[PDB]
RNA sequence: UUGCGUUGAUAAAAGUAUUGUUUUUGUACUCUAGAAGCUACAAAGAUAAGGCUUCAUGCCGAAAUCAACACCGGUGUU
DNA sequence: AATACTTTTATCAACGCAA
């Protein structure tokens, strides 16, 4: 892909989306910031393009799925070729639009292979966050040992205190009914 | 001199992309070489005519090591320059026959043509086959149009250049267009930043307006092409009243004077500059634009 | 109240418009366009036809691969050795056994270089000398002899013999290649029994198969606008049949053939009229009685009126002599045919036999036009063959041209011609976009590409100026086609406007003042 | 201005043939079965970058057309 | 990327017969 300031804003947005205390994220193995250096990175001090390759790739690997990095590359191709997008919206909002367009194409073309589940995320101390996100995959694209080739990752922003139901039919109906609340 | 002109625009997209002639290159050391370099080869078609001898002695009086036989078969070249001492090749033909090579006996092959290191490689298209050993190219690659970009964090213009051979019949439906990723490669090579705003695109005989920012001057050009593809943003221009720019004629303050030949190869990638595009009527009513659309036209 | 003026050049028009009561300039302008070069269309056409030749060579090799794989001789084509001498196997297989893979090598090399077929002038002398050599051998024997004697085989190259020097060339007719391939295939049929006769007919169809110059490119499902299988779903028979011109007064009707009854009786009538009983007498005399001629016709006009031929005004002369008069030459030549006569037949059938025989120039076009256009004709093969030999016998008379009139107007006029001595233009005298201006006339009347371009860009300038300002009375052009075009548009739009036939802008301003 | 009979110039479109350039390979020539890839000859592949479906006497790709934008062949403005 | 052949259709000129 391309590494620039828009990738920095996207990283900080998705970190604020999945982790609730920031020191759950910046002390992970492979990332491994320090408190003064994390305040240097966060508050605009350090340029992201001259850092280590393994650290930025570890941050992007933690926050995004493997198909989602490909979609980041494709949205970066489409975004920098239009003045409406470049001069109206930031990059993470257009990445959200691209992601929901792909989800709607999945629901239209092959509705009976869309599965989903509850995602689980490991902190810096070894303890996980149960129910960090919502996983949505296509069951036809399975590799084996619980891996899927085409898989996306959402978060629900509903205001009601009712959880997502289980079972294929019930969860598919919840996803089709709450298409404006997930992001 | 209040007369208005009106030109015709040249915006056709599928024209002659290159020569159809297939050239050969070698990697060698010629002239002032500190490393190897790629050289387009040439050929004297036949030496016994009036033209082949003249081309041979032209190459010989320029440089002797350009010939490939000089480096790969030297004693035969010694038996080539023993005739040129005492006379020429036509006289050897009408007495002794074909100029055979060096051998133990009189059974070497005849010599009718000679290859040499013609020139250095410029604009080309790499059409090298699968099981090949050196590069194989096509030359004479023409330009088509320019896209003008502008960024705010430097406050100056950047200039693209598209050729006729940058477009393609595509792989599913047979449409004539260029992809967005190859266009990103062309944007990267010409030095355009990712976050610039696309202003307009220029074809040949398209009326350009250059205005300044510190001293309020106005000049009007015709666009021609996107010359000198080594350093960036250089544009070839033509006058609005006449057909040529002969002399060291001055145009405006910040550009300068035309060169001694008569060609206007300027660099418009500078600060303190401003560009508009003029769209005339057929009667000459100049209308001035600043923004064309949202994105450059890539599908045809 | 305003006067328009235009100075038309090769690549520029200078234009101006004035008022002439005060004499101030209302507008001046210079329009510059590139010239109409005809070298680019020649370049594009040459490249298109060269690409077609390269395509059809590669397709011959592909069709040979398909034929060789369908009949099951060779399975894969990757292990074929490209380092065997093809002329040695081509001359060896005339008497010996080719080992099933050298047969493919020999046939592929033979289909790569077939021959010329226009023969059935130094270049003509060299190819006739080469034919004088090949009367006793096949061309493969000639090429192997040149190879193992001189070392060279291809191109055009000269060799010094013991006492003489002759330039050799690699051009043979297609009949020799077909004879050699037929001989090789019959010998290998005697050896290998997988090559049936349908293999030999398919291979010879690949070898000697060419298109016709009146067919064009395309196929039944390929739909070209350059060939007979038009892209609108139909199928033409001859592509030079939609290029034949229109009538002179009714511009939607096809012309007639010059070599039929109708045009020839019209021409004899037009030369005779500048009465009715001796008109019909001379016409039936020239129609039914033979051994005819122009001097004989003047002897017959001396015969029936029984006077010496004087008071001659209506006669054409040639540079050599005189007495150019129209005759029933084609009609009298169509009477020496051993199948049934043309006297007591129709006029529609006679004229369409004339159409079919005039347009088509060889056997298959003539044959399938006679079989396909004459609906339920049920013609025999004998009369078809004799019409083929008849069209072959007269090429200078029957391929004369096409008559400038149509059969509709001439069937309107052949009865009328007789009763009065009257001439054609006076006879036709006696029988008789909504605001902008058209591109009809300026796209049809093309004298040069340069004149076409310059006059149409000038007419765009004209109609832009008449849209902007208003009405006109004086238009000036620095010929007669554009004049009567503008004059009839302005009379049809009820406007009295008289059209009369840096630097160019100033000159247009000057002639607008003049 | 219109028709007929001669002969010059041109334009548009179609069907073929032989080379030319270039890549690999083989043979000769050269240096010690290896090497150099010059100089010849012969096969086979490519011949503006590429692309299509109908599976074939398959087909297309170097010309001309031209100021843009909005509302019913017309209609308004920078 | 050039040189050899074959064919069709159409249009301008100019040389005459007529209007």
């Amino acid at each position: 892909m391309k590494i620039n300031d828009d990738i920095k804003e996207l990283i900080l947005e998705y970190m604020s989306r999945y982790f609730k205390f920031e020191n759950d994220f910046y002390k992970l193995p492979g990332i491994k910031f320090t408190d003064a250096n994390w305040q240097k990175f966060k508050n605009g001090g350090t340029d992201i393009e001259k850092m280590g390759a393994a650290r930025v790739n570890a941050m992007l690997d933690c926050l995004f799925d493997d198909f989602e990095l490909a979609m980041i590359g494709k949205a970066q191709t489409n975004y920098y070729n239009d003045n409406s997008l470049k001069m109206n919206m930031p990059f993470y909002t257009y990445y959200d639009m691209f992601k929901k367009q792909q989800l709607l194409k999945w629901l239209k073309n092959n509705r009976d292979d869309v599965i989903g589940g509850t995602g689980r995320m490991y902190t810096a101390s070894g303890n996980y966050i149960a129910n960090a996100y919502l996983e949505v995959a296509l069951e036809s694209s399975s590799l084996g040992s619980g891996s899927y080739m085409l898989q996306m990752r959402f978060k629900d922003y509903s205001k009601g205190q009712e959880p997502i139901p289980s079972g294929r039919q019930n969860r598919l109906e919840w996803i089709e009914n709450n298409l404006e609340n997930i992001r | 001199d209040s007369i208005l002109f009106s030109y015709q625009v040249d915006s056709k997209f599928n024209r002659k992309i290159s020569d159809a002639t297939i050239y050969a290159t070698r990697q060698a050391k010629v002239g002032k070489d500190k490393a190897d370099e790629t050289y387009v080869l040439g050929k004297i078609k036949d030496i016994y005519t009036q033209d082949g001898y003249d081309a041979f002695m032209k190459i010989y009086k320029k440089d002797k090591s350009k010939f490939l036989m000089y480096r790969h078969d030297p004693q035969t070249f010694e038996k080539v320059i023993e005739p040129i001492l005492e006379n020429p090749f036509l006289k050897y033909k009408e007495e002794h026959g074909y100029i055979r090579k060096y051998s133990k006996k009189g059974n070497g092959p005849e010599i009718k043509s000679l290859k040499y290191y013609d020139s250095k490689l410029g604009n080309h298209i790499d059409i090298t086959p699968k099981d090949s050993n050196n590069k194989v190219v096509l030359q004479s690659v023409s330009p088509w149009r320019a896209d003008v970009y502008f960024n705010k964090t430097t406050g100056k213009y950047e200039i693209l250049g598209l050729k006729y051979a940058d477009l393609q019949f595509e792989k599913g439906t047979g449409t004539y267009k260029i992809s967005q990723e190859k266009y990103n490669d062309i944007k990267k090579k010409e030095g355009v930043d990712s976050d610039s705003e696309f202003k307009f695109t220029l074809y040949k005989n398209d009326l350009l307006l250059v205005k300044d920012t510190e001293t309020k001057e106005q000049q009007l050009f015709r666009f021609l092409s996107r010359t000198m593809p080594k350093q960036k943003h250089y544009v070839e221009l033509k006058p609005y009243d006449k057909q040529k720019f002969e002399g060291g004629e001055a145009l405006i303050k910040v550009l300068g004077n035309v060169a001694n030949s008569g060609q206007c190869k300027k660099g418009l990638g500078k600060s303190n500059i401003s560009i508009y595009k003029v769209r005339t009527d057929v009667l000459g009513n100049q209308h001035i634009i600043k923004n064309e659309g949202d994105k450059p036209k890539l599908d045809f | 109240d305003l006067v328009l003026g235009l100075d038309i050049g090769i690549g520029s028009v200078g234009v101006g418009i004035l008022n002439k009561v005060t004499g101030e300039i209302i507008h001046k302008n210079s329009r510059i366009f590139p010239a109409a070069q005809a070298e680019n269309n020649l370049v594009r056409r040459t490249n298109r036809q060269g690409r077609r030749l390269t395509r059809r060579k590669k397709h011959r090799r592909v069709r040979l691969n398909r034929l060789f794989e369908e009949s099951g001789l060779i399975t894969d084509f990757t292990k074929i050795s490209i380092n065997l001498n093809p002329y040695q196997l081509r001359v060896k297989g005339l008497t010996d056994e080719l080992s099933n893979e050298e047969l493919f090598i020999a046939l592929k090399n033979m289909v790569k270089h077939r021959g010329i077929s226009y023969l059935d002038g130094d270049y003509a002398q060299i190819v006739k000398e080469n034919s004088k050599q090949l009367e006793t051998k096949t061309p493969g024997q000639i090429q192997l002899e040149r190879y193992q004697t001189y070392g060279q085989l291809r191109g055009d190259f000269t060799v010094e013999k013991d006492g003489k020097k002759h330039r050799l060339i690699n051009v043979f007719p297609t009949s020799a290649y077909r004879s050699e391939a037929l001989r090789i295939l019959q010998t290998q049929q005697e050896f290998n029994p997988q090559i049936t006769d349908e293999f030999i007919n398919r291979y010879l169809e690949i070898l000697t198969g060419k298109r016709k110059y009146y067919h064009g490119p395309g196929n039944e499902k390929s739909r070209t606008d350059y060939g007979r299988y038009r892209t609108s779903g139909e199928t033409l028979d001859n592509i030079f049949g939609i290029l034949i011109g229109k009538c002179t007064f009714y511009p939607d009707e096809f012309r007639a053939a010059k070599a039929s009854y109708t045009a020839q009786e019209f021409n004899l009538l037009n030369d005779l009229n500048n009465s009715k009983e001796q008109k019909n007498q001379i016409i039936n005399y020239v129609k039914n009685e033979k051994a005819m001629g122009p001097a004989k016709l003047f002897k017959y006009i001396a015969k029936l009126l029984s006077c010496d031929v004087a008071d001659i005004k209506g006669y054409r002369i040639d540079k050599s002599g005189k007495a150019e008069i129209h005759t029933f030459e084609a009609y009298r030549k169509m009477k020496t045919l051993e199948t049934l006569d043309i006297e007591q037949m129709d006029r529609e059938t006679l004229d369409k036999l004339a159409y079919v025989l005039t347009l088509n120039t060889e056997r298959e076009g003539i044959q399938e036009a006679l079989e396909h256009e004459f609906a339920d004709g049920s013609f025999s093969q004998k009369q078809v063959d004799e019409l083929v030999q008849f069209r072959k016998a007269n090429s200078s008379i029957f391929g004369k041209g096409w008559h400038n009139f149509s059969v509709k107007l001439m069937m309107e006029l052949i009865p009328e011609l007789y009763e009065t001595s009257e001439e054609q233009m006076t006879i036709l005298t006696r029988l008789g976009k909504t605001k902008y201006i058209d591109e009809k006339l300026l796209t049809e009347e093309i004298y040069n590409p340069v004149v076409a371009k310059s006059v149409r860009q000038a007419i765009k300038i004209v109609n832009a100026a008449i849209k902007e300002y208003g009405d006109f009375d004086n238009i000036v052009i620095e010929s007669r086609v554009v004049l009567n075009a503008l004059q009839e548009h302005f009379r049809a739009h009820k406007i009295d406007t008289k059209v009369s036939v840096h630097h160019h802008a100033v000159d247009a301003l000057i002639i607008a003042a003049s």
